[PDB]
Formats: C-alpha cells, sequence, structure tokens
C-alpha cells in the first residue's frame, strides 16, 4: 500500500466537461494557522477506510477567525454558472458562537460581494456540512475570493474546516 | 503524528438538512482487489503542501475488472432527487479501453435497474472524472446497489478509484 500517486485536486463531470475543484485546508489562507493556541492541525479519519488524505484544522480559542481561499476564473470552464461551497464541523468544546454567525464571503474581480451567515450553536456536531459561500459567472478574468470570517470580540472555539469546493453547476 | 478528526460517510446540506453520502474504496467491492496484481493499492495524494495520502486501488493488468457497491435509502432525504457517481480516473499508459466499455449498472430499491455502456477512451488523462451511475429520487427505505464491470477478454490498465458517492443534484 505503498507507491504514491500523486493527482490534480479537481474532477470533470463526465456528460458535459465541466471543472470543478477541490481546496485542502493546508493550500488556504488561515490566519494565526501556524499557531497551536489558534488551529491545531488534524488528519481526517473514516473509521471504514482509514485516513481520508486531509490535514484539516480544529479552532482552539482565538477570537480572531479568518480563512481565506482563491482561484483564477479564467482557469474553469467559461460561460457556466459555479457555486462556491465550505465543508465543515462543529465538535465538542464548542464556545464563543452565540450571537456570531460565522460569515461566508464570495468576492468578485469587479469588487462586489455576497455575504452568507451561519448559526454554528444550531448546527449538529460531528457531522460534515455543506455551507454555500455564494455564486458566480465564470467569465471575464481575475480571481474569485472566497472566505469564512468572525472576528467579533469572543474567544471561539470547535470549529473544523474540511475544504472549499468550487462545483460547477451542469445541465 | 497529527491527533484525529473522525468522520461519518455522510454530509448535510446547512440551507435545508439534504443529506448525500459517500463510499471509499475500503468500503466497495472490487473483486481480486487484494490479488497483488490485478490491482495495486497506492496512496492517492491531493494537494502539494501537508499531504497525507488516502488508500486507493489503480488497475494494473486484467481481464475482470468488476467493481461494486451498496448503500441505504434510509441515511438520504425521501423526496430528493440524487445523482449516483462513481469518482475515477484513467490515468497515462492505460490500455484495453479501445474495444471494452465500461457496463454500468444502479439498482433501485422497487427492483428497477439504469443500465449503461462507459467508452473510457472518451475520458480525459490524469484527471478525476465523476462517472454516472444514474439518477433517482430517495424513498424512505430499501438498498442501492451499484456495479460498474467488464471481464471480456481485453487485459485492461490504468484506472483508479477515489470514491462512489450519492448526492444531491447540484443547485
Amino acid at each position: 500500500g505503498q507507491p504514491e500517486l500523486y493527482a490534480e485536486n479537481s474532477w470533470r463531470e463526465e456528460m458535459t466537461g465541466e471543472k470543478g475543484i477541490l481546496i485542502y485546508p493546508r493550500e488556504l489562507e488561515v490566519v494565526g494557522g501556524d499557531d497551536d493556541s489558534c488551529w491545531l492541525w488534524h488528519s481526517l479519519i473514516l473509521e471504514s477506510q482509514g485516513q481520508l488524505g486531509v490535514e484539516v484544522p480544529k479552532l482552539m480559542g482565538t477570537k480572531h477567525v479568518e480563512v481565506h481561499g482563491r482561484w483564477k476564473i479564467s482557469d474553469l470552464t467559461p460561460g457556466l454558472k459555479y457555486q462556491v461551497l465550505y465543508m465543515i464541523m462543529v465538535e465538542d468544546p464548542l464556545e464563543g458562537w452565540e450571537n456570531c454567525p460565522l460569515k461566508l464571503r464570495v468576492t468578485l474581480p469587479d469588487g462586489s460581494s455576497q455575504t452568507q451567515q451561519v448559526d454554528l450553536c444550531k448546527l449538529p456536531k460531528g457531522q460534515l456540512i455543506m455551507t454555500v459561500a455564494g455564486y458566480f459567472d465564470c467569465v471575464g478574468d481575475g480571481e474569485v475570493i472566497f472566505s469564512v470570517i468572525e472576528t467579533s470580540d469572543v474567544v471561539k472555539k470547535g470549529l473544523v474546516i474540511k475544504d472549499a469546493v468550487i462545483r460547477p453547476l451542469p445541465p | 503524528e497529527l491527533p484525529k478528526v473522525y468522520t461519518e460517510n455522510t454530509w448535510m446540506e446547512e440551507r435545508n438538512g439534504d443529506r448525500g453520502m459517500l463510499k471509499y474504496p475500503r468500503e466497495l467491492d472490487i473483486t481480486n482487489v487484494d490479488d497483488g496484481k490485478s490491482w495495486v493499492w497506492h496512496s492517492l495524494v491531493f494537494g502539494s503542501i501537508g499531504r497525507l495520502g488516502m488508500e486507493a486501488p489503480k488497475l494494473m493488468g486484467t481481464t475482470h475488472v468488476e467493481i461494486r457497491g451498496d448503500f441505504k435509502m434510509s441515511k438520504l432525504t425521501p423526496g430528493l432527487k440524487y445523482q449516483a457517481v462513481l469518482l475515477c480516473m484513467k490515468t497515462d499508459g492505460n490500455e484495453g479501453w479501445d474495444s471494452c466499455p465500461l457496463n454500468v449498472e444502479l439498482n433501485l430499491p422497487d427492483g428497477t435497474t439504469q443500465k449503461r455502456e462507459v467508452d473510457l477512451t472518451k475520458f480525459p488523462t490524469d484527471e478525476f472524472v465523476m462517472m454516472v451511475l444514474g439518477y433517482f429520487e430517495a424513498v424512505e427505505s430499501g438498498d442501492i446497489t451499484f456495479s460498474v464491470v467488464d471481464t471480456s477478454d481485453c487485459v485492461k490498465k490504468g484506472f483508479v478509484v477515489k470514491d462512489a458517492a450519492l448526492r444531491p443534484l447540484p443547485r
């Protein structure tokens, strides 16, 4: 079980060819990600399979939650509508999130922004959760930037980021 | 060695509770996968920094390709429309696919069966494809099974399985 196989973190829809992207959190920009009192990095396990091959950060107690991803719009399939997702999980101990929803944001090269909010206190703990950060049309150039943010004046813990996903909405 | 985050092989959409599920290759039934010759287990490495692998099988040379899996309807969202997929990759150096299509079947609890033949020469090389096993609307109970099979005389090479998934239609 030793030979390694390196592969691009992407997929193509079979019938129509559109490209989707997965971004693992080691390739995101995690503010304080190198500080174990802020984020502590874990191996993601599924007991019946073994390691899933993803190092995931768990929030350990910081007031400043800021995670950014980015992708070249021109690297995706032209003319399609795309959706940006963040796959997350909450786990005990959870703290600091009451009335401070996690903010998800997509910003486009024209400067426009879409923000969603997720109340972490209402999520079932341990479940992998698909959250929608926003939508964009694959036209033009530049980078789409997709973030999760909570910077209120309160220590937070218990959030795990599994990955970000940029997926096409094909016919 | 990293601390662990344990998962279940399902996910749920934050916005409405809709559920998906998936199975990784050690949870699939792959004929002869441990024979040391037909398939070889690789460490499948996605990402470029902080890389961990997942154990995944690569087809090394056999005439007998038989991949099967099953899912519980009760783990899905009743009434929701699903797409069943196999995330797989045709690799550089593949052989035998010119005259041997994969026969794909998705079997639903109501006794119905969806069949198709997949021409792997039309897949891109060295990128994962979401191969479509079928489409259905979930009900309360029952077993979903699928098979991807070819046992023809042609010696087949160069095919990696990542996972099988039942996902809500992307929207």
